[PDB]
């Protein structure tokens, strides 16, 4: 197979991989394409998401024209390091991995016209600024921006191979999302102005929507049951101070525990999430369910219970058996309709 | 050694690693067998498992053909960097490495007919999405995709060398929580925008052991659901007793359920274990509401009580026993 | 020495083992256990730091001189043939490169090569966690050639195969180093028959720590529930609250015990003790419930029998428990 | 209350240049996307420009190479440098700021909107 | 490109990277400007902050001066290994890496006069010792020391390129918990045992946001403190109620500190949040000793009582309100 | 600067970096100097500590003499790889880091006499065996041993540059300790005998003293306030059985929680620390308080409180109110004077 060996020797002979194609002659145009093999999990604490893609780059290098038996040279990824390749980096990438098990996951195909296809398998951790103000009923547009690190807009321009909506493809089976739903993605192009010049930036915004099922099970239901549990004491006779005292005290203790552990899923943001308001209102109900008993006990003249003169049923108790369940139900309708 | 040195030296002279064997012709068939050292950890939180194996590849390269030496030359593994080897990669792996103590765990064994045997010792963290709707009574199916990156089906072909005995050592794997029911080998082709690629798939059907979850989670949940029935043998006048006993069961059931989600990912659906803890909580909550109804009737509606207690002492142990029958049969 | 080194490496093919077509290469191995790291029962791993020394003969490395030994740093290591000794049960193993590669290479005039390097190894030591925490383990450390079968490389110990240090600076908190033995075998694989050398370190767990954390706190909860027996009858909020709060406490204590073990499906010895302690606290609350109902609706002396049986039944269990596991 | 007050100009001779401005108040839009929209009479809102937190400028096709957007993150404001104006540019220009969900080009993806500075070009 | 290929070849022909520009002469003036991408996470537990930036360096090397070509040659980042670069390092840096996807994030931009623009994209985890005495109402001052390792002030000079405008992007930073009040650029020489070295310091004065801590610890501390006062409205003969109410609040105050001590390092001094919790615990403990005092008086000293209750119903709410006013004015 | 290129080309021409200087003629003597830029935190769980040093080494190599325009060559760290350097390693070093941002953090200086100065910036993580018997009132001497790996004392010896006390210098502002205080250090040489020969070992013992402030707040105060809390039940009437039972039950459980959480700050060693005995004694006082109430309830004839024949204040209570506070105060004086 020395015929193909001569071609590779001929191509790399007098080849300077330190200069982009058309240096000082034209703008090097790079056509890109992304295939998302798996959209990895989203981390709220680090405000980052993981993506696993086939990052395909296509461009024409006239220094790599050949005539041979085969029109396309499906070469080895070792050949890539001997050829000028674009220095694409991700602007919001935190810590990315270019996999090389068991070999560098790269392909390089040189058609006889000089076109190069250069795809790699990358795992990218990207910064996704999250406005956790409607948490957990919130949605984010996690971006993915990339462009040439060194070459300005006048030297290297990026472009989408197919139509922009069709040049980023998500595999149906690959979705490593636990508590999110990938609604879709919008593909766009922009411009950034740094201290070193203009740079074309290719962006892709993935539109995630958090699934509320987990937080309903683990946070909203315990808060709702605690409010209902605290209102059970409204049906107990006023001459049972120890029993109703334990009812109010334990529920307030329970609410404090829930109010603390509910933040463990989030970064320490300075505002209040939509879940914080629900906990605050539940805290207000449970706290007031004990102040209500602290008022009935204040008017409990006798200590012995019914089986002389006996205590009458509290008028505060009768109203609290209705107003407290009713207001909480009214609050639930307002709270859920506001965010859903 | 003088003659063996000449044979190896002449092979690598003019060898072109940039071109696969038979570059302009038929695809080179690559045979693969895996010896699984151990499966380390299967994490539901990270949705992955860590696997150590002796990954071996087989292919014939006529360029590396020698005669006059009736031996299978096991060359030093530093020669692998001077030879073409298949660009095999695992599609569903997150973090992988080849062990390198005391040297890199590679082997190259040339054969007189040109065959190359290429063994790699690899620890792989492979992604395995787990359907946890029947957890902890679930069977997991974790795979391991094996594919060629740059070479299409016109350039390379993958087969499990040795057939269904290509993968060995699985019977010796002892996962602390799971049990490997079986495994199977799949060879097929996957089509992307850049062509069609051969794929080998190794998949294990893991079965989760229920023994740990019975003692740690299920048994305490049952006993607490029984202690809540102790109040049914308490005089209705003991408000400070049943309520204190009743509330503590409600708090513990909430505590047990909310302290179990920590060891699991934030999946937005009810698992089988969550369904059971919710089921016990309903009986526990109604046990506390049973006294709140009795305390209301005796005092609030003063101007039968013992009937509710006798009725509760049978139905509550009966319905919960009935609940276990429906739950376990539906899941086992 | 510059002339000698250039003479050795000139025409030297490090891809070929010595006596490639003649004999198996006999390799003598010596290990100096610098320290044994913590034994992680959760991951079934232990860490070990050694000075792994391998000796063999390479006729290509014969020189005639008056110096009789060449002492070299790690620079020469890569220039000559080195055995591909790996560790079969190793999960993560590392060399040391600070401030330079922690490797030593000495070459005698007759061709004998001594190659010592420093290794940190997280060997996989499968643990049968029955009898926990009174369990004992013998952790192995296997090594062999990766690609050279028994017809090409043979490993053999020496007179001083394994040498240990003070055994006090070692990070053995829960265990104590008690024994050491060396073995050899041939393991058949797909690629051939390989000579495997295995070092066994005998480690016995020290139960003192778990007594502080688990056994003592669990025992005192059992005694704590007994206090409700001496509490006068008809104190329903007193004894019932005491009875439930011990069971709630035992549940939390039961979970803490398991935190030091993997989620195994077999009942360890400690789990049985907690399971038995869970019975006594459960029995006390049931005992008062039976007494309260019968009185409110001989049996009435159940408090007097409880003050005798429960302090004695728990003692009877302790005699059986602390004999079947501690001994026999 | 969040306010997006827009200043600049209302009348300009044909061939001149104008610099519309927009000062935010009541909230920092450093992590949001601030954009410019225009709505000619009897027509829908047309996306003009937008700059993200990473200083990345997205321009509409009709205004690419003419209108330049530039944010001042310290002052919490966004300024559009209108250039090469034509009589077809006579419209109400709006200042918008939002997360950019489904959008960055959709008027429905911006939560906070300005008042609207009329701009007129006469020949 | 044939002419450009010749020109770049001549620059690196005979180029010695072991010797700095003007090796025997005046020090090379290296100008530095930083484009901060983000500040990732400020950890009190590890006493460090993570910083991602577009670190850039400037210097004139007459050996890299090319004429004829009117362009600024942006070369591939692999050429940096063939050019002299300053041995710049970060003194307080713990763990740093230049990103390497898709390639190594470097840029070399030669200019015809001989200038070299050398940019790196660096993520640095730098040490920042903190004074948590006024935590969480504290301002922290985390710096970034930039220094040359081998070259003294006789062989290199560091200056901020552009003066106070040499660091950009600080306004775009939005830390969830902190708030960058300002930043300073400092240029100074540091004398070690081997000579005096140039140093540049970039310092941020982070200010903590109290909003999170109010919802996390301050408010539950207040409400539990308010909760303990409910026992002041309960009849003294209600032993099982006031004691249970009083004891529970005592436990929670200790318990609340548990969910807070684990989030911080084991510092030996008292924080401003510990002062409040110790202050709240004193009131809760005294609100319990108030009942034990009353119970002893009515029972152990029986053979005024309500006076102590009514007096405590005003003094405790007033003293605690006064305690907050003294605490908050001092710390804010 | 072609003159200085010729000097470097002359120095390395024929230089054999596999042979130590003065091979077969003398013993290569290496002078070692340490500047601790920051004494990192101490991790008791790993029984190790971090330290960030400018590890300086100086030796003499006659092959590196020159006569040039300048007397000292401050070369790039690239030159180090082409020149013999000592194979120094840390005997108790666990996992050290040689820093590389942005270039290898090394310097090499060659004086015309032939002497070399070669300093490196390392993050040494060295083992520090500890005896936690007096925990937390304990002090440790964390060692730092280093020497050549391959060269015996007959080939490479080490000595401190300045006086041994003045060869290890800690930066004034470079202290990253939180719960420890660095009380100076002791510097000493030595000889280690192994299976391959005798080796020179430089040693340095940094003396650390644990600061007790954190443990007083988090362990000793909650234990002391728990003992005081239990003794409150001695001032309550014997008729309030549920109230006093809650006192004893709550405090015993509180002690158990404090006991377990205390051990979470230390490696799971197999012996009791000093803090353990204080917890055990505090447990005894709390446990005996509930033992006392078990006796008081045993001798309580009547179940109704004074406002008939009423019960009297127990004689056990009178002594308990005096004995228990006095004994606990005695134990504190004995315990604290024992250690402090
Ligand atoms: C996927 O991609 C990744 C990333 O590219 C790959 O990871 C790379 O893998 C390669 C191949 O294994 C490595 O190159 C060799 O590295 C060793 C080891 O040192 C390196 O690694 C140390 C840590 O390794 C541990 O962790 C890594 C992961 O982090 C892991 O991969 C590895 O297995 C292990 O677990 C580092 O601490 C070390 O840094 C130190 O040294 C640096 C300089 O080396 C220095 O800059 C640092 O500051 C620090 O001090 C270093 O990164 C090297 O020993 C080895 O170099 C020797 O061998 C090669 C041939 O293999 C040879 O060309 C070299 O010249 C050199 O041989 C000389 O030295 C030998 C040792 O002294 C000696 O025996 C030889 O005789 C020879 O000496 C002769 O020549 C010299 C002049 O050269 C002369 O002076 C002498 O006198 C004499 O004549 C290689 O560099 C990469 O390091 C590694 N990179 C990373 C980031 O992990 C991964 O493998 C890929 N995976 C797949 C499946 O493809
Ligand atoms: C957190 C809310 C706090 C509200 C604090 C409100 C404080 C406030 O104003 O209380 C007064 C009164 C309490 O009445 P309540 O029924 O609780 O108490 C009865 C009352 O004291 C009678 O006067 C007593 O009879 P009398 O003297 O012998 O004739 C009777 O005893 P007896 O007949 O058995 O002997 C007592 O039980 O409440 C209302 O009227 C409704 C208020 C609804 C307020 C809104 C409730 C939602
Ligand atoms: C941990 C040590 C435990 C020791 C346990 C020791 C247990 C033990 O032996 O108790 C017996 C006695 C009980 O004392 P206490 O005052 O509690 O009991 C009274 C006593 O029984 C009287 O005899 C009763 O009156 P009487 O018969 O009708 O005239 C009186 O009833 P009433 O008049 O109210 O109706 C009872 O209340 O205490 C001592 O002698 C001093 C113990 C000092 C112990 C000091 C311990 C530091
Ligand atoms: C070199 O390897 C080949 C392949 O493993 C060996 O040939 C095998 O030998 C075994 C044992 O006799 C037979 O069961 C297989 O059927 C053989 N396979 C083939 C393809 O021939 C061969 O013996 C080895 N050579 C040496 C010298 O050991
Ligand atoms: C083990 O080591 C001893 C010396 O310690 C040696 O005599 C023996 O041959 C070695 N091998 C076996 C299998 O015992
Ligand atoms: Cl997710
Ligand atoms: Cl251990
Ligand atoms: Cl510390």
């Amino acid at each position: 197979t020395t015929v193909f060996t001569r071609i590779l020797d001929r191509l790399l002979d007098g080849y300077d991989n330190r200069l982009r194609p058309g240096l000082g002659e034209r703008v090097t145009e790079v056509k890109t394409d992304i295939f998302v093999t798996s959209f990895g999990p989203v981390s709220d604490h680090d405000m980052e998401y993981t993506i696993d893609v086939f990052f395909r780059q296509s461009w024409k290098d006239e220094r790599l024209k050949f005539k041979g038996p085969m029109t396309v040279l499906r070469l080895n990824n070792l050949m890539a390091s001997k050829i000028w390749t674009p220095d694409t980096f991700f602007h919001n990438g935190k810590k990315s991995v270019a996999h090389n098990m068991t070999m560098p996951n790269k392909l390089l195909r040189i058609t006889e016209d000089g076109t190069l296809l250069y795809t790699m398998r990358l795992t990218v951790r990207a910064e996704c600024p999250m406005h956790l103000e409607d948490f957990p009923m919130d949605a984010h547009a996690c971006p993915l921006k990339f462009g040439s690190y060194a070459y300005t807009r006048a030297e290297v321009v990026y472009e989408w191979t197919r139509e922009p909506a069709r040049s980023v493809v998500v595999a149906e089976d690959g979705s490593r999302l636990n508590q999110y739903d990938l609604l879709g993605q919008t593909v766009d192009s922009g411009i950034v102005q740094s201290s070193t010049g203009e740079y074309v930036v290719m962006t892709t915004h993935f539109h995630l929507k958090r699934k509320i099922g987990y937080f309903v099970i683990q946070t909203y239901l315990p808060c709702i049951m605690t409010v209902i549990l605290s209102q059970v004491s409204f049906w107990l006779n006023r001459e049972s101070v120890p029993a109703r005292t334990v009812f109010g005290v334990t529920t307030v203790l329970t609410m404090t525990t829930l109010s603390i552990s509910a933040r463990n899923s989030l970064p320490k943001v300075a505002y209040a999430t939509a879940m914080d308001w629900f906990i605050a209102v539940c805290y207000a109900f449970v706290f007031s369910a004990l102040i209500e008993f602290a008022t009935v006990n204040y008017f409990t003249k006798r200590g012995y219970a019914w089986d002389k003169t006996f205590n009458s049923v509290s008028k505060i108790d009768r109203l609290s058996r209705i107003a407290f369940p009713l207001l909480f139900g009214i609050f639930n309708l307002v709270y859920w309709a506001t965010y859903l | 050694m003088s003659f063996v040195k000449e044979t190896v030296d002449k092979l690598l002279k003019g060898y072109d690693i940039r071109l696969r064997p038979d570059f302009g012709g038929p695809p080179v068939c690559v045979g693969m067998n895996i010896d699984i050292a151990s499966i380390d950890m299967v994490s539901e939180v990270n949705m992955d498992y860590t696997l150590t194996m002796y990954f071996q590849q087989y292919w014939r390269d006529k360029r590396l053909a020698y005669s006059g030496i009736p031996l299978n030359l096991t060359l030093d593994n530093r020669v692998a960097d001077q030879l073409w080897v298949p660009d095999t990669y695992f599609l569903n792996d997150k973090k992988s490495f080849v062990h390198g103590v005391t040297v890199k765990n590679r082997m190259i064994r040339l054969h007189p007919d040109g065959t190359v045997l290429y063994g790699l010792r690899i620890t792989t963290t492979a992604a395995c999405m787990m359907d946890l709707r029947r957890y902890p009574l679930d069977e997991q199916n974790c795979t391991l995709e094996i594919e060629s990156y740059g070479y299409t089906t016109d350039d390379i072909e993958f087969y499990w060398r040795g057939g269904d005995k290509a993968v060995t050592g699985v019977e010796r794997i002892e996962l602390p929580q799971f049990s490997i029911v079986e495994h199977r080998l799949v060879s097929r082709n996957v089509v992307f925008a850049t062509g069609a690629y051969p794929r080998l798939s190794l998949s294990f059907r893991l079965k989760r052991n229920i023994g740990y979850f019975i003692l740690q989670t299920y048994m305490p949940s049952i006993l607490i659901t029984i202690l809540s029935w102790v109040s049914f043998w308490i005089n209705y006048d003991a408000s400070a007793a049943r309520v204190a006993l009743g509330i503590t069961t409600v708090l513990t059931m909430t505590t047990i359920n909310t302290h179990l989600r920590e060891t699991l990912p934030k999946i937005p659906y009810v698992k089988a274990i969550d369904m059971y803890l919710m089921g016990c909580f309903v009986f526990v909550f109604l046990a506390l509401l049973e006294y709140a109804f009795v305390n209301y009737i005796f005092f609030g509606r003063g101007p039968d009580v013992n009937a509710i207690d006798r009725w509760s002492r049978i139905v509550f142990p009966f319905t919960f026993s009935l609940f276990n029958l429906v739950y376990w049969l539906y899941y086992v | 020495v510059t002339v000698i080194l250039n003479n050795l490496l000139e025409g030297y093919d490090n891809k070929l083992r010595p006596d490639i077509g003649v004999k198996p290469t006999l390799i003598h191995t010596d290990m100096y256990v610098n320290s044994i790291g913590p034994v992680n029962a959760i991951n079934m791993e232990y860490t070990i730091d050694i000075f792994f020394a391998q000796t063999w003969y390479d006729r290509r490395l014969k020189f005639n001189s008056t110096i009789k030994v060449l002492r070299l740093n790690s620079n020469m290591v890569g220039k000559i043939w080195i055995p591909d000794t790996f560790f079969r049960n190793s999960k993560k193993a590392d060399a040391h490169w600070i401030t330079t590669p922690n490797r030593m290479l000495r070459i005698w005039n007759d061709g004998r090569v001594l190659y010592t390097l420093r290794l940190t190894i997280d060997a996989e030591c499968q643990l049968q966690l029955h009898n926990f925490p009174m369990d004992e383990h013998s952790c192995p450390l296997e090594f062999s050639s990766y690609g050279y079968p028994r017809e090409e490389i043979v490993y053999q110990w020496k007179r001083s195969s394994v040498e240990v240090g003070d055994t006090r600076s070692w990070r053995l908190y829960q265990f104590s180093f008690v024994g050491l033995r060396n073995t050899t075998e041939v393991v058949k694989t797909t690629s051939g028959d390989y000579v495997v050398m295995s070092v066994y370190f005998d480690l016995s767990r020290r139960m003192g720590y778990f007594t502080i954390q688990t056994y003592i706190p669990c025992t005192l909860i059992v005694v704590l529930s007994w206090v409700s027996f001496w509490i006068n009858k008809d104190a329903v909020p007193a004894r019932t609250s005491l009875g439930i709060t011990t069971v709630l406490t035992m549940t939390t204590l039961s979970t803490i015990a398991r935190k030091s073990l993997p989620k195994v499906s077999y009942v360890t010895a400690m789990d049985l003790f907690v399971s038995v302690c869970f019975i006594f606290v459960f029995s006390a609350l049931v005992e008062y419930g039976t007494l309260h109902y019968f009185v409110s609706n001989r049996i009435a002396k159940m408090d007097s029998y409880a003050r005798i049986f429960f302090p004695t039944a728990f003692c009877l269990f302790n005699l059986v428990y602390w004999v079947s596991y501690l001994y026999l | 209350q969040v306010q997006l007050q827009e200043s600049g100009g209302g009348l300009v001779q044909k061939y001149g240049s104008l610099r519309v401005s927009c000062a935010a108040s009541g909230r920092t839009f450093t992590t949001y996307i601030m954009a410019w929209f225009r709505q000619a009479p009897g027509k829908e809102r047309e996306f003009l420009a937008a700059m993200d937190q990473g200083r990345i400028q997205y321009y509409g096709d009709s205004v690419r190479g003419r209108f330049t957007i530039s944010r001042d993150y310290a002052k919490n404001s966004v300024d559009l440098q209108l250039d090469g104006l034509r009589p077809e540019d006579t419209a109400v220009y709006y200042c918008a700021a939002g997360a950019g969900f489904w959008g960055l080009r959709t008027a429905s993806s911006y939560h906070y909107w300005g008042q609207g500075t009329q701009v007129t070009v006469s020949s």
